[PDB]
This record gives C-alpha cells, sequence and structure tokens, in this order.
C-alpha cells in the first residue's frame, strides 16, 4: 500500500484531545538482549509446548532432541564468529 | 503406491511388544544326560561306617 494510507492510525491520535502516548526507545537492543534470560526463558516454552508432539520422531529421534539441535550449544550458546 | 507404511508404530507400545516376543524364546528346562549328584560320603579312618 502507501505510506499515508496504511499510516492512518497515527494521525488521528495525535488530533484527539484525550490519548497521551509514550513510546520508549532501546539503544543498543542487542547488549541488553545478550542476557540469558530470554535465552532460557525461549527454550523453556518451545520444550513444554512440543509436549503434544512428543510420540512422532524425526528421521528416528524426538522433536525434543531436535530443538536443541537449532538452539544448541554449539549453534547460538557459544560459537565462534 | 509402495509409500508410506510407517503410519502407526508407536514406541511406547512397540517396545513392550518386542520383549513379549523375546520372553517366548526363554528356554526353562535343560536336558542332561546324567542327574546332578544328589547324596556325597566322608570317610573317617573307618572301613566300615561312612
Amino acid at each position: 500500500g502507501s505510506r499515508v494510507m496504511d499510516a492512518a492510525d497515527c494521525f488521528r491520535n495525535s488530533a484527539d484531545r484525550d490519548i497521551f502516548t509514550i513510546a520508549i526507545d532501546y539503544s543498543e537492543y542487542d547488549t541488553h538482549l545478550t542476557r540469558h534470560n530470554f535465552r532460557t526463558g525461549m527454550l523453556q516454552g518451545i520444550r513444554e509446548a512440543m509436549a503434544p508432539y512428543r510420540d512422532l520422531r524425526y528421521e528416528g529421534y524426538t522433536l525434543e532432541q531436535i530443538i536443541d539441535f537449532g538452539y544448541g550449544e554449539g549453534r547460538v550458546a557459544n560459537t565462534l564468529w | 503406491t509402495a509409500t508410506r507404511e510407517v503410519d502407526f508404530t508407536v514406541p511406547d507400545v512397540q517396545k513392550i511388544l518386542d520383549d513379549i516376543k523375546a520372553l517366548a524364546a526363554e528356554q526353562v528346562y535343560k536336558i542332561v544326560k546324567v542327574p546332578s549328584i544328589s547324596f556325597r560320603h566322608i570317610v573317617m579312618q573307618s572301613r566300615d561306617r561312612v
């Protein structure tokens, strides 16, 4: 689409007498995304939501074994770049 | 036509089903020529009583 057309929700809220908007900004977002708290808590929710898919095996082995093949130790935790 | 034959092999039940088969090969008895020794004796310096 356009830019004026699909950003019309931004226009009408600066024309309203009773809307106070808050928009914060993260400076160097990855340096504080670097922390493990979003690393473990994401992988905790991946494993517990694959529990209805716990019977079927991906090419011999389970689905809970292959999620730590795309999020393992030598995959995203500690890799040389 | 000759595809997708691996549809329902659940490992929770297939593992307990391949062990019932291995329990059927459990031979209980044994076939021998002589029975085991059921009596033994000790000599005590004597030629009449043991």
